[PDB]
């Protein structure tokens, strides 16, 4: 381990991607992180997220850039504090189950896997965690999905062979 | 719904 303090102040993203957070190069070096590393982010009350880390030359050394989706998963606001640590060797998922949030799919017609999930996950090797809510663009409107279960649990890589389940009743917004 | 009900979808 690097032995160094691993708390960072939450800052906004420049490129919106649900799976990425960004640090300065000095901070990456302090924490022995490489670009594309899987990292585990922690907030309070056991809230967690798995992301990939990238290096951004405009990010302040004591901050972490993360989008609104990741911030909501961690239950933080801009300016709140999280921790970041290595999460090596995240296993490839056998299967995951996601369900849409009801108010994001009300009235929609069309196959949610083809329009939303397949292009989102295809050949992207996204890390994901049980309990995540993630926003996907497609069609006419953006859809939010909750990760109901993963196998392995609670997190995995959504790899080419990972089976994607999305049958069931849409979930109420919490 | 229960978890992993059905055949799922392949990428």
């Amino acid at each position: 381990g690097s032995n160094r303090p691993n708390r960072l102040i939450v800052d906004e993203a420049i490129n919106e991607d649900n799976s990425v957070v960004s640090l300065s190069q000095p901070k990456m070096d302090e924490l022995q992180l490489f670009r594309g590393d899987t990292v585990l982010l922690k907030g309070k009350k056991r809230r967690e997220a798995v992301c990939i880390v990238l290096s951004d030359d405009t990010c302040s050394d004591e901050k972490i850039r993360m989008n609104r989706v990741v911030r909501n998963n961690l239950r933080v606001r801009l300016g709140d504090v999280i921790s970041i640590q290595p999460c090596p060797d995240v296993k490839y998922g056998k299967r995951i189950h996601v369900l849409p949030i009801d108010d994001t799919v009300e009235g929609i017609t069309g196959n949610l896997f083809e329009v939303y999930l397949k292009p989102y996950f295809l050949e992207a090797y996204r890390p994901i965690r049980k309990g995540d809510i993630f926003l996907v663009r497609g069609g006419m409107r953006a859809v939010e999905f909750k990760v109901v279960e993963t196998d392995p649990s609670p997190y995995c890589i959504v790899a080419p062979d990972t089976v994607i389940h999305c049958e069931g009743e849409p979930i109420k917004r919490a | 719904f229960r978890a992993f009900s059905g055949s799922g979808n392949r990428l």
